[PDB]
């Protein structure tokens, strides 16, 4: 019908998408997460050590 | 959480809004004359 | 009720929520989900600072990073199975394109004003060949509306 | 120093403090802020040095 | 010349004006700091705060957080196709 | 027949946005990244 293929291809396309965009994002975010938890920590210890 | 900082977009985009509403009033003029619909 | 403003209520309804709803608490540390815009918003800024450099960067660039989701977010409903980004009609192309390039035609004439004559002549083609040369210039800003727009 | 760094052993809370509380805790980080974005330009000299910009993925 | 107070002189001026501006900004940073995580304020709940904090929440923020958007426009457009067509 | 039904209904979107992410999107990331930028010196 007129609004039916792509209503059972709209599952098919998140499907593709989780099988690599869902962990392919989830590296992406942790990543940059990291990044910036590394970047504030060193951050962080090095005024605790200006302090000192 | 949300503020409302001081965007200046009055005197820096005062120039595409008025050719935006010249387009507007174009578009409206033809809705009538060029297009006569 | 009219359906334009249920066409344009998705957008009404996501634009403020994304950015205020998305993040946890609007905190510093860059949520996963909110790593979305902590990548999007910096490469925008790229090409910002980038393409508009010098000190026409800070001119725009706050409506560069607007007026770039408009049409994204605009063009979003294409995947449903009765999708309709603008009900297959979608005029608004035409209100984003022939009124920038005025905007720029203004840019040369509100801020370059009398200037404007010398712009569309790159590099050469004096008075022996610059009508050639305007001939095409004129064909480019013409089009550059329709470059982006439709 | 010494109260500082008991202010600091433990009262750094890098992960859960709110983004505008710098400001809060910084009185210039609104003025400058609002003033860095207000004149136009909205970059600063090296915001992200230490930080990544990345693309989409 | 004769006796004087060479290491009493730190009254006129502290050591380290440069290290004294990182210690000053120090204090206000670590004093003025949560102590520990504090001030979270997470959860929410009026008509669409109920979906704002518990689907736009990055517990997950996984591809589904998206996609009830494209589930309940489906829902909306399948009945403006049957108003409609 | 249908022309002022979307025009002006889809560009006040646009014009609105101008005050509103400006004051509010961009607003979040530039206090956050000048923030960080404070903690990094």
């Amino acid at each position: 019908n007129d609004e039916s293929i792509l209503l059972l291809t709209f599952l098919g396309f998140t499907g593709l998408v989780a099988k690599y965009l869902a962990p392919a994002y989830k590296d992406f975010a942790d990543a940059r997460m990291k990044k910036v938890s590394d970047v504030l920590n060193a951050s962080r210890n090095k005024h605790v050590e200006a302090v000192k | 959480m949300l503020k409302r900082f001081p965007t200046p977009i009055l005197k820096v985009y005062w120039p595409f809004f008025v050719a935006g509403a010249a387009v507007y009033y174009g578009m409206s003029k033809a809705a009538d004359l060029s297009s006569n619909t | 009720l009219t359906t334009f403003s249920l066409y344009t209520i998705i957008v009404l309804l996501v634009i403020t929520s994304l950015y205020t709803l998305t993040n946890n608490n609007n905190k510093i540390i860059g949520s996963r989900w909110l790593i979305s815009q902590e990548a999007i918003y910096d490469t925008i800024m790229n090409m910002t600072k980038g393409q508009i450099g010098g000190k026409n960067w800070g001119l725009y660039f706050p409506m560069i990073f607007t007026l770039f989701m408009f049409i994204f977010i605009a063009n979003l409903i294409s995947m449903i199975p009765y999708s309709f980004a603008l009900s297959a009609h979608l005029v608004f192309i035409i209100s984003l394109s022939i009124v920038i390039w005025l905007g720029n035609t203004i840019l040369g004439l509100y801020k370059h004003g009398w200037v404007f004559f010398s712009l569309f002549v790159p590099a050469g083609t004096p008075l022996p060949l610059v009508p050639l040369l305007v001939i095409i210039e004129t064909l480019s800003y013409f089009a550059r509306a329709i470059s982006l727009g439709l | 120093l010494q109260s500082t760094l008991d202010n600091i052993q433990s009262a750094r809370p890098f992960d859960e403090l709110t983004v505008d509380d710098l400001t809060k805790i910084k009185p210039e980080i609104d003025a400058k802020v609002e003033e860095m974005v207000k004149k136009g330009k909205w970059d600063v000299p090296g915001y992200k040095d230490r930080f990544g910009n990345l693309n989409v993925m | 010349v004769s006796t004087l107070i060479p290491p009493k002189v730190v009254s006129s001026k502290n050591i380290g004006s440069a290290p004294n501006a990182k210690r000053i900004a120090n204090v206000v940073h670590f004093y003025k700091s949560l102590p520990q995580g504090p001030a979270p304020a997470i959860k929410a709940n009026t008509r669409l705060a109920r979906y704002k904090a518990k689907y736009f929440d990055g517990d997950n923020a996984s591809g589904k957080p998206l996609w009830h958007f494209a589930l309940g426009i489906i829902a909306f457009g399948y009945s403006m196709e049957y108003y409609f067509h | 027949f249908y022309f002022m039904n979307q025009l002006t209904y889809g560009f006040l979107l646009m014009i609105t946005l101008l005050i509103l992410f400006s004051q509010f999107f961009l607003p979040m990331i530039l206090r956050l990244y000048v923030s960080r930028l404070f903690i990094s010196k």
